[PDB]
Order: C-alpha cells, then structure tokens, then sequence
RNA sequence: UUGAUGAUUCAUAAUAACUUUUCGAAUCGCAUGGCCUUGUGCUGGCGAUGGUUCAUUCAAAUUUCUGCCCUAUCAACUUUCGAUGGUAGGAUAGUGGCCUACCAUGGUUUCAACGGG
RNA sequence: AUACAGUGAAACUGCGAAAAAUCAGUUAUCGUUUAUUUGAUAGUUCCUUUACUACAUGGUAUAACUGUGGUAA
C-alpha cells in the first residue's frame, strides 16, 4: 500500500532540511571543472520548463568555462533573478539549484550578491505560502542553507546583518516558516567562534520585546545533534546563552534560556547531558537563576543542585522560589537535602501555600514543619485539607489540633464575644479554623444561632456543629431551631456524637418530605441522618439507602424496580420516605435507566398520597429559582511566573499559580474561602 | 471487453496481447475519437505500459482543454487541446492527410481558446437560449446569429464564446471524416439537398472540387488566415508520385 | 434493460368507483406508474372558461366499446360521467353574476353533467374529464338518444 | 423439554428442563404470542405472563401448531412478579455500548438542550500491561464548527450562483439589444 | 415582436387545478484564513458523494428495404381460439390486434403462395 | 488529544455481476429507455409567527457484537 495522499500540513511537519544528511546528491561533486556547468547541463536534460528552456537559451553562451563564468557575473546572476522573481512553480527547483552551485562556484565574490539573493527568494518563499505547495519551500530551504554551508566561512562578522535580512522568515506569523529558517540559522550556528557567537546572541536579545519561537527552533537545532546525542557546539554553546543572560539581557530571557534547556533535556536526555550539565552548575554558580534552576529539576547532579540551592538561599536570606524549592521536593532523592530543605522552606515564607502545592504535586510526607509554621504565623489551607482526599485529610488530622493553640484558645474567647451577613462571614473565617481546636463552644454556637435567627452562615452554624449528653442536648436545641446538605452531615455528626424524643416527637416525616430536592448527595445525607435518628430514636429504608448510594445503570435500574416491588407489596413514614425518594429517582436526570424504570414503577401502587400534589410540586418548581449566597473585596493578583510558552512546564506553572491565585491575598483568600460550596440547585428543563 | 478489431487510425501494435481498449462516455464517438491510454501508449511514447499512463493521469500532469481530467478510457476527441504542463507541451490532435491523428505543439496563447462545430441551437428551459457543439458543451447564452453547422470560439477559462465564423459560401473550412479526410478550401459550389449528402465545395492550391456529406465538414475562418494551425504544411495530399518526382 | 419476448399480457386494472386505491407499478426507465384501483374521485374541468376542481365522480353512463364497462361502472378514458356540478355552479355564479348555454343551464338545475375522460387511470395514476360543451354536446346528447 | 427463557428486562437467560406432559399438552396448540401461565408451566417459579414466540426441533427449524419434537422451547418474560430465580431475574448483565448519537446521549443523561455535551461520552477501560488506554466511541451528528462552515458554503454558494446566472441573462439582454439595433 | 426542422399538436412560455408524492443537500476529507461588533460572533477555499431538467456519449429496442439450396407425379393456404383492416379502449419504457369490444371479409399466390429434406 | 482523528478484523451501506428462418448491410425513431462519462443546470419548504418558533441541524431499527440452545453433518 503507497500513495498515501499526504495533506500540505503533513508534507510540511514530516519535512525537515537538514542538508547533510540529505544523504548522497552525487549531481554536482563530478565537476567538469566548472561546477556550474555541471549542474546546468543537467539540469537542462532532465527539466524542460518554458522560461527555464529561455534562460538557458538567454545564458548558454556564457556558461560554460569558470573564467567566461566569473568574467560575466553580472548577467547571469541579473538573469537568474529576473527568473526567479518571475517563479512560475515548475521552473523553481533548477533556479534555485543553479543558485546555490553559483554561490558555490563563485565563493567570495559572491559578497556583492549576496544581499539581493536572500531577500529575492525571500520574496519567493512568501509567494510560496500562497503558492500552497511543498516542493517549493523544500527547493528554497534547500537552496538557502547551501548558500550558508558555502558562505560560512565568510559570514563571521555579518550575522547581524544576515538576521537582519532573516527577521521576515524566523518572525512571520506562520509557524512553519519559523522552524524552516530557524534550522537553517541553526546551522550557521554550529560555526563561526564563540565570541562572535556571544557578541551576536548579545545583540539578538533585545529583539525579544513569534520571535521568542523562532529563536527557541534556532537554538534547538543549534544544539540538538544528529540522534540521541548533543552537538559539538552545546558545552560552548550553553555558556554563551547562559553568559548573555544573567542580568545582561532582557527580561524574557531566561524564559527562552528555560524552554531551550527543557527541549535539549527533553531531547537527549541519556549521556550528552553530563557534559553540558557541568558547565551550566558552572556558569550558574557565579550569582533569576531560579528559573533556571527549576527547568534544570522539573524534566525528572543532586549533590551540586543542594549546594547551589544551599548558596541561593543563603545569598537570597542575606513565590518563584516556592516553586523552585516545591520542585526540588517533588523531584529529588535525597533525605538529607529534603530534610534540610523542609527547615529552609520554613525559614522561607508562604509556608501553607508551598504545602497546598507540594500535596497537590506528590503528597509524599513530613508533616511536622506545618506545625512550626502554624506556630511562627491559616484558613484556606486548612480548609482545602479538610475538604480534600482520604489520605490527605488522614495527615491533616494530626496538625488539625496541633496548630497554635494559643491561638485557638483566642479564637475560641472572640467567637465567645459574640457580634452577629459579614458579621457571620468573619465568623465562619474564624470557625472553619477553630473547628479543630466542648460544651463551651456548643453553648456559644447555640447563642450564634439564635442571634443569626445566609444559607452559607447555616452551613457555618453546621460546621460548628460537626465540631462538636450536652452535646445531645445542645442537638436537641438546635433541633428546636430547626448549606443544607452540610446541615444534614452536622445532624450525623450529631446523631454520631428518649426524652429527646419525647421533645421532639412531625421531625422524620418532615425531613423524609425534604429528602426530595435536587442533589443525590442530599438526599444520601438525609437519608443516613433520618436512619440515625429513627435508630437512636426500616428494612425498606436501608434498602434505598443502598441503592441510592452501564453495568450499574442495569444493576441501578433492577434495584429501583426490586425496592418499588417491596414498597408496593407493603408506616406513614416510610410511605412519604419511599414517595420522596421515587421523586428523587425521577428528578434525578442523570441516568435514565433509573428515570425510566421510576417512572415505570411508580403507575402501579395508590395514588394520592401527596401523589398529585408531588406532581405539580415538580411541574411547578421551574417557575422561580436562582441564588444569591454572599460577596467580599478585591485585590491583586498575577505574580510568581517563570515561564510563559513550553511542554507542560506550562499547564505545571498555570496550576502553581492557580492555587497562589487562590491563596492569594486577603480578599482573595476571603473569596476563595467562600468559594467552597454545597450541592447544586439545579436540574431544570426536565422534570 | 470486446475488442482486437479497434478503429484502424488508432495504430495499435498487433502483437500487444489480444484486447483494445474501451473508450467511455464521453464528449466524442466511438471511432472518432482517441483515448489517452493510446494516446500516451503508442502515439508518442511517454509511458510504456498502460498503469503507468495511469500513473501520470492519476499524478495530475495532464489536461484535456482546461481541467485534469484523470481518467484512462477518457475519450478526448477531436479538436481539444492537452496541455501538458510539464513539457510545456500543448498537444492540440488534429487530422492529417491519410486519416491519423496528427499532433502539434500548440503555444499558449492559441491554446488558451478551443473551437467546434454547433450541433443545434435551441431554447432550453425557462425560455433560455443555448446551443450546442460537437464535444457536448451545451452553452448558454449565444449570440442568436449562431446558424446550424457553424463553429463558436470557446474560450475555455470560462465557457463563453469569444467569437464565432458565421459560414456562408466562402469562408476557410476544415474536413473530418470520410474518405476526403484533412483538406481546406471553401470555394467551388454550395449544395443543399434534402436529406443529407451534400457539401459546400473544395478549392485548394490544386483546385480540387471536392465533396463529401455535410456532417463531414466543419468551419475556420478566413482565406488564408485560419484559427488554428495545421500540420506539415497544412495538409494538402498532393500527390506522393508527384513529391517522389518534383523532390 | 429492454429485452423481447414472443407473446404475452398482464392484467388490466379496470378500475370501479368507492374506496380509492392507488397501487404504484414498476417502469423500466423512469417514470414509476401508478394504477388507480376503484377510485372515487377525479379532476373535472371546464373547456370553455377554463376551470378545474377535483369534483367526487358519480358514475359512467357510457362506454363507447363495450357496452358491459357501464354495468361494472368501469372508468377508462374516454367515456361519459356524471361528477356534482356544484363547484363549477359555483364559480359561475361567483364570477359571471348571472345566479343560476342553454343546455348546460338546463344539466345545472337537473344536477349533474356530462363530461369526458382524458387520462388513462388504469395506468396514468388519476383521472381528468372535461365538460363536454359545443358539438360533443350535441352528438353526446345523440347518444344519450342512442341509450334511449 | 429444554426451555431457554430470556428476561429482557435484565437483559437475561437461562434454560430450564421441563417435565409434565399434560403440560406438554398446553404448551400444544398455541399461536405465536399466547398466554401461558408460569405457576401453571412451573413448579420453580408463580405467576407470570409468558408468550412464546417459536422453538426449535432436532436439527433445529424455525403452521403454528407446535409438534411433539420440541425439545428446546423459547419463552420470554412479559409480567414479572417477586420471585428472585438465580438464573432469570437475579442476573444482571451489562449494556455493551452506550449512546451514539448526540441527541442519544443528550436523552441518556437527561441534559437541558444548551449543554454542549462533549464529556458525558461513555468511556471504556484497557491497557496492554503498562499502559492504560481509554476509549471514547464517537458523537456524530453533533455540531462541530465543521458542519455549520459547510452549511454557510453551501447557501453562499447557492446565492453566488444565482447571482451569476442573473449576471449573464442581463448581458445576453443588452447583446439582444444592440442585435435590435443593427 | 420571436428558435429550429423538409415537416409538427416540436422546443418553450403563460393560463385554471389536481398532486397518497417528486426534487429544491440534516452528508464527507483536507487546511484553517480575512474581519471586529473578541463572541465559540460574522464570513471563507480546494472537491467526494447525492439530486431536478436538457444536451452529448455509449448500451438496448423495434422498424425500412437489397441479397441464399432442391422442388408443381409439392396449388391452394389461412379466418379455429382475430385470419386481414377500421374505430375506441386495455396496455407498454413503447408504435403496433400485442390483446379486448363493434363494424368490414379479407389477405398470400402459379412470377411458384403452401408443403417436403 | 475527556467526542473521534493515521492503522485496521468483521458487518451495514454504495456499485457491478443481464433454409427470407440466423444474418451482412441499409432507413428512421418528429414511435421508446437513455443507467455511467462529459457540459450547463435551483434563493420560493415556517409567517390564524409576540404569551417567537426543532436548523448551531430532529426520530427509529437493526447488523457486526454479547448471550441461550438445537444438530447427525
């Protein structure tokens, strides 16, 4: 099976110049003495396009010869430009051939030239991008980067001249254009010594503010060798970037400098690194090189990265650096240095912060410096490892309690002096932290829900709750009182935690009729909180409770059709409990096996019991809903970035700076805090 | 599949396997026509077997008069033109003296236009005039001075008419068909039977009143200044004893 | 496609009037027909001001080939009908004003016309008929002489 | 008598071995579709509503008088009733795949037609050993930008062709006029 | 003030309806471009399939007439169960007894109809 | 690549498997089909539409598959 029919963009992204391992050509190398005559004669037998037929008809006088060749360089090279800019597609690859064995031919008389013929097939290659065909550009390319393996030797000092002539194809706002003229430059790279190589990058920085790409593809190519490998020019080439930077330069360098390091790491990746590696430890020790520092950790030499660690942090106490010491510990293997890393990033600042990231990144271990932080001197931090995985909040719990405790006594007195919408906002802001810190706070939470007598205070008021005989007395006036679901997770924390019945007992069949809203979560939670206290206070309702909790839309749809059966073939309660949770299977609307197989069920028992005022409760409650919960202040944001446009050094720098955005300030964190929110109001246009 | 008795002018080797091949639908006859497989096979010898004609049908080279065209059996007839755009090549086929199909290599400022003889002119749908030519381009819109059996000037970047040789007695015309076949001339007599088998009359350098049916003859232009060119001395069939003895 | 046999029919369609039926029939070459079977309905139009209107069909009274197609109440084309009367009474009214030919305003007021079919409803697809109005009237008339 | 029942509620089936011959008897004469009465065919389970629908002889064939050869009898669950039997009602089996369509999968999670639903696809697990590989079947007739370009292309290019034919029926208007003129 | 044909009731347009209904794109691969009302906003190319009607093409279908052995101890054959024509219809992609009704009683032939190998 | 993306079993689909007696020609199809190829070909589908609407595009009904068997092949 051939011919595939490639696409344009799959020509281009599967071509690559290279124009030595472009492998044998033996067309050119027999030289007849003239070279030019060589590939002109032919060229002429194998390609008969019409204008080309007509330059070599306007030429082939003067061709042949290499003393009539460089007597009569001026017409030859006035014709070959005429044709060129004249580019009809079939006469492009003899034209632009015959140039590049002129420029052969001729060497260093060709100086005077060459600044018309890269800016004429300049011209060319923009008509090849509307010219939408691949063997042209592929002739072009070709065509350029023999003009630079034969002018070499020559272009020492005019590499600023030749990227002035080159800015049209390494910035063009085209992304292959870029990469083509980028290896091609590359090339040129792999050349001319190292302090025209310095003077030059030195003098190609201030071009920053697609160039930032383009000089990415030229540097890449630049070092990247042929396979698996670094090039010759990498240990010279590292220290010329890496001394052009370090303040020398502008402020998007050390991103380009990063991306550079991370495409080569990426690339070699087996031995070639060790080569380059000690020269950058090298350069680098001569003090953002933390920027540096985490593109040299992210890509997965840990003795010299502690010591010049050690030295930064020393010359920086004498964020980024958040980031860099969170990569370290994501990265490293060593204890020593992790052990003496925790105390130094505690020594650091935005402790809480570099513990949200580093659990976010590997939850590896060493919770006991979080306690000295908490000790030195939050809301948010707690909060996510309160709401967060099994094993993180199974950690979480021991520096819960174990945070400043003078401190949680002194919020304890300020929620005891009571004040009570903001009021109770400052409020859940001291209560989601003093929830780790009895019968005290249980009186006082008591007070603070007869003062309040919005939902999110509610939910605060719960989450007191689950903070906490007393405390069953204190249930029962909070009964007596009585977002939602955090509520029904306080009443099982409280039922968890007789004349109370007699108090209370109306209760249950009320909460059953509210087991019917639109969240499966409120209604598990409701479910175990009128199991509970119908225990502390059957068989239908556990079954429901497990079965409501492709393969388990079947299992589901047969378990709601088993537990229908057994309620059909069977107290009040459990009949308004088993209606409400059929309108909970109903209104649920999210897998319709079991939205098929309630309504299927449910036409076979009695109707009218609060059937048909169930039933226009669900046709009815599309008529008006919305939510409002609270608001806070503003502040700033958008700092800590060392990277812009890479791999996924990237989307780990947009997550890092996510969660500084959201740890960020004092209203931030204020928004973010209230940014934790209950189930949904929700599930409209179906029911 | 039938075959091994082709039309004649074609010129296939005998001793090439056994089968011929089909021509398709297309805007020409069966035996007035000339397929590309013959064509590129053994008319000019480009490729050598038949899947490699395919091969250059199928890798977008040539054009019959204007698109690719990239089919085998695609009976390009008469009067069209092949530009080839490789090669430079405009290969208009044209007739020749003895029957075959003789070709040239056209410029391109002749071979931007194609011309043909109109079959009918009619009114199609909508009360819309449009006529016809022989390789079945039914066009829109003539100028309704366009006669039976003339010829309209194609323009072939679109499909307009540039111009057309409103023929009468006395202007340029070319043959096809028959046994008088690649002859020139226009003026000796115009007979008009009814039913066919009548010609406007031959004159030539020699003078040859000749005739054949009127089916058989189509339109140029002027005396002495045609639309297109003809090959190898625009062809006259003299008389090859009388070249043998004047050369 | 289009082969030859020797000798050979099919069967007619022979269509009666009451419970229309149209049965579509397989063409070799495009335009698919259609037999009607036991239509009851027709288009019926005016020759002289020009009027059509699907109109129900009451009966042939005559056949001009087989005398056995009016007891079957057979409808072929060319035969002699009796359709309504009222929508072409209608638009006579409505249009010329008069409210009511002399031997078409003597059909009007007895109820129902005379009229022609003109499709071939055993293998068109729907039947048309046309008033008989001039001559045709007058030798139509002579035939219903003929019938009596 | 082997009898393969299938619940389709669930999805599933199961063969039974029958005796009683004056059931036999019943199971005699029946059209495609008549009612047979599950207490009454089996001591195993009560109570149904069964429908045949055809049965298969030695070497298996397709009036609807049934004959004595019928060894293997297809039933299939209309009316369920309580009974948990471990081979009709207690077995649960999977769908194989799930919706296809957009509007398929936009009734199969019930989602408010302003969703763009793109997530809710109905994935499916493998790995060679190391691995892992999920799979996303496909959401055809959705609106991908593609489909709404070709829509806007084609009524342009209705429009550009009318626009050209009006064109030319006016030129070949003004070449009649000047033929007039003439 | 009108197209062509040797020739039209041709081509076509309008008129008044009937449409068990026709078609008038719910499709596909590649690039992703220009704009500014930065919205998943407006537009945009190359060409694969499908469809209305006309022309051409091939393919099929009949139908015209010129043309083949030995024969008159082979001269009558055929209308039955249409054999030969008309008229209307059934039919049929279609003309046409190809069939159905009513009317007419024909047709072929000695120059070898019809039959014999 | 959290719709799929190049690879492809199987299956659905699309297309194609069509002894005036024979004939060799000749004439017409203004007495039929015109599939395939080629060239032109079409703004009109809701407006008893503001208690304003499927078109940013709506519905089934199944193969391959999964499962139960027969069977002597």
């Amino acid at each position: 099976k051939r011919y595939r029919y490639s696409s344009f963009k799959a020509r281009i992204d599967d071509l690559k110049i290279e124009p030595a391992r472009n492998l044998e050509k033996r067309v050119h190398d027999y030289v007849e003495s003239s070279h030019f005559l060589a590939s002109f004669d032919q060229w002429k037998e194998i390609n008969l396009s019409a204008k080309f037929t007509e330059f070599a008809a306007e030429i082939e006088h003067d061709v042949q010869t290499l003393p009539q060749i460089l007597y009569h360089d001026k017409k030859i090279f006035n014709s070959l430009v005429s044709f060129i800019n004249f580019h009809d597609e079939f006469s492009l690859q003899p034209l632009l051939d015959l140039l590049a064995q002129f420029c052969h031919d001729l060497g260093p008389d060709f100086l005077k030239f060459y600044e018309e013929a890269i800016k004429t097939l300049i011209n060319l290659l923009d008509a090849a991008i509307e010219f939408e065909s691949s063997n042209v550009f592929e002739w072009g390319f070709n065509c350029l980067a023999y003009i630079f393996k034969y002018l070499s030797k020559f272009l020492v000092k005019k590499l600023v001249l030749t990227c002035d002539l080159l800015i049209p194809l390494l910035s063009h706002s085209k992304e292959y254009l870029s990469r083509f003229s980028a290896e091609a430059l590359s090339f040129l790279v792999r050349k001319c010594p190292v302090s025209n190589l310095r003077e030059f990058v030195r003098s190609v920085f201030e071009k920053l503010e697609l160039y930032e790409g383009l000089l990415i593809l030229f540097t890449e190519s630049m070092t990247s060798t042929q396979e698996t490998l670094h090039s010759k020019a990498k240990a010279i080439m590292s220290v010329l970037l890496h001394e052009a930077l370090t303040k020398s330069s502008p402020e998007r360098s050390v991103s380009l400098l990063s991306d550079i390091w991370m495409n080569i790491s990426k690339y070699a990746s087996i031995e070639s690194l060790l080569p380059v590696y000690e020269v950058m430890y090298q350069d680098f020790n001569d003090s953002r090189i933390l920027k540096v520092l985490t593109t040299i950790v992210f890509s997965e030499i840990p003795d010299w990265n502690k010591i010049t660690i050690l030295i930064e942090r020393i010359m920086s106490q004498s964020l980024s650096q958040d980031k860099v010491a969170f990569l370290f510990a994501l990265f490293i293997r060593n204890s020593d240095v992790k052990t003496l890393t925790l105390f130094h990033q505690k020594l650091f600042n935005y402790a809480l912060t570099n513990i949200s990231d580093c659990f976010l990144e590997f939850f590896q271990f060493a919770l006991r410096l979080s306690y000295e932080r908490v000790f030195s001197f939050f809301l948010q931090l707690f909060l996510k490892k309160n709401w967060q995985s099994q094993g993180k909040k199974i950690a979480l719990f021991f520096l819960e309690v174990d945070d400043k405790p003078e401190l949680q006594k002194v919020r304890e007195v300020n929620f005891p002096e009571e004040f009570i919408d903001f009021f109770v906002t400052a409020e859940i802001n001291d209560s989601n932290d003093l929830f780790e810190i009895a019968i005290i706070f249980k009186y006082s939470k008591l007070q603070n829900t007869e003062i309040i007598i919005e939902r999110i205070f509610s939910t605060f008021a719960s989450p007191d709750n689950f903070t906490k005989g007393t405390l069953l007395k204190i249930y029962r006036k909070e009964d007596d009182a009585s977002l939602k679901t955090i509520l029904d997770n306080y009443e099982n924390y409280k039922e968890s935690l007789g004349w109370n019945k007699l108090v209370s007992n109306p209760s249950e069949s009320l909460k059953g009729l509210m087991s019917h809203y639109p969240s499966l979560l409120l209604s598990l939670t409701d479910n175990f909180m009128l199991p509970d206290g119908k225990i502390r206070y059957t068989l239908m309702i556990l079954q429901g409770m497990q079965v409501p909790d492709m393969v388990i839309e079947e299992i589901p749809l047969t378990l709601q059709n088993a537990r229908d059966l057994t309620i059909r073939i069977k107290t009040k309660t459990d009949k308004l409990v088993s209606s409400f949770f059929l309108k909970y299977l109903f209104g649920l609307l999210t897998v319709r096996f079991s939205p098929v197989w309630t309504g299927v069920f449910d036409t076979l028992p009695n109707v009218y019991t609060k059937d048909e005022a169930l039933v226009w409760k669900l046709v009815l409650s599309f008529i008006k809903l919305p939510d409002e919960n609270q608001n806070l202040d503003y502040y700033q944001p958008l700092l800590e970035d060392g990277a812009n446009k890479v791999l996924w050094d990237s989307s780990v720098v947009r997550l890092r700076d996510t969660i500084d955005t959201f740890s960020h300030i004092w209203s931030k964190y204020s928004t973010q805090n209230t940014s934790i929110i209950s189930t949904t109001i929700e599930r409209r246009g179906n029911t | 599949l039938k075959r091994l008795a082709a039309p004649h002018h074609w010129l296939l080797d005998k001793l090439s396997g056994c089968y011929a091949p089909r021509p398709s639908a297309g805007p020409h006859k069966l035996r007035e026509s000339l397929p590309l497989i013959v064509f590129l096979r053994n008319r000019l010898k480009y490729a050598l077997n038949g899947r490699e004609v395919k091969a250059i049908l199928m890798q977008r080279h040539v054009k019959v008069d204007g698109k690719v065209r990239t089919d085998t059996t695609y009976p390009a007839g008469f009067m069209d033109v092949i530009t080839l755009d490789a090669t430079n090549e405009n290969f208009r086929l044209v007739y020749d003296v003895k029957g075959r199909f003789a070709v040239h290599r056209i410029t391109d400022e002749e071979a931007s236009y194609k011309l043909g003889k109109v079959k009918k002119v009619q009114l199609g749908k909508k009360g819309v005039p449009y006529v016809v030519t022989h390789d079945g381009r039914t066009i829109r819109y003539p100028d309704p001075n366009i006669k039976v059996n003339d010829t309209v000037k194609i323009d072939l970047a679109s499909g307009k008419i540039t111009d057309f040789i409103k023929f009468d007695a006395g202007k340029l015309v070319y043959v096809t068909g028959g046994r008088n076949l690649g002859r020139i001339g226009t003026i000796v007599h115009k007979e008009r039977h009814d039913g066919g088998f009548d010609l406007v009359h031959i004159k030539d350098s020699l003078d040859n009143t000749f005739v054949t049916r009127l089916n058989n003859v189509f339109v140029i232009g002027e005396q002495g200044k045609p639309y297109i060119s003809l090959p190898k001395g625009k062809g006259i069939k003299l008389s090859i004893a009388e070249e043998r003895d004047r050369r | 496609r289009k082969k030859r046999k020797f000798e050979l029919g099919r069967q007619p369609a022979n269509t009666k009037i009451g419970a229309k039926r149209i049965h579509s029939v397989r063409t070799r070459g495009g335009n698919k027909k259609y037999r009607a079977l036991r239509i009851e309905t027709g288009n019926f139009s005016w020759a002289s001001e020009g009027i059509s209107k699907k109109t129900r069909i009451a009966g042939v009274v005559y056949h001009p080939s087989n005398n056995e197609l009016v007891r079957t109440n057979t409808l072929t084309k060319a035969a002699i009908v009796q359709i309504d009367a009222t929508p072409f009474r209608q638009w006579f009214e409505a249009h010329y004003g008069q409210t009511l030919e002399s031997s078409v305003e003597s059909q009007f007021s007895a109820g129902r016309l005379y009229a022609c079919i003109s499709s071939r409803p055993g293998q068109s697809g729907r039947c048309d008929g046309y008033i008989l109005e001039g001559e045709e009237l007058a030798f139509y008339l002579r035939r219903l002489t003929a019938k009596k | 008598m082997k009898l393969n029942i299938s619940y389709p509620v669930n999805g599933s089936q199961k063969t039974f071995e029958i005796d009683d011959e004056h059931r036999i008897r019943v199971f005699f004469d029946k059209r495609i579709g008549q009612e047979v009465d599950g207490e009454a065919v089996g001591d195993e389970f009560k109570g149904y509503v069964f429908k045949i629908s055809g049965g298969n002889d030695k070497q298996g064939f397709p009036g609807a008088i049934v004959g004595p050869d019928l060894a293997v009898l297809a039933l299939v669950i209309v009316k369920k009733g309580e009974q948990e039997l471990e081979g009709l009602t207690d077995t649960t089996v999977p769908k194989r795949l799930g919706p296809k369509r957009a509007n398929n999968i936009r009734k199969f999670f019930g989602l408010s037609k302003e969703d763009d639903v793109r997530d809710f696809v109905i994935r499916r697990e493998v790995t060679k050993g190391e691995k892992t590989y999920t799979k996303a079947p496909k959401i055809q007739r959705l609106v991908t930008p593609q489909r709404l370009q070709r829509k806007r292309h084609q009524r342009a290019l209705k429009v550009r062709n009318a626009q050209a034919q009006r064109e030319a029926a006016a030129e070949y208007a003004q070449l009649l006029a000047k033929r007039l003129s003439e």
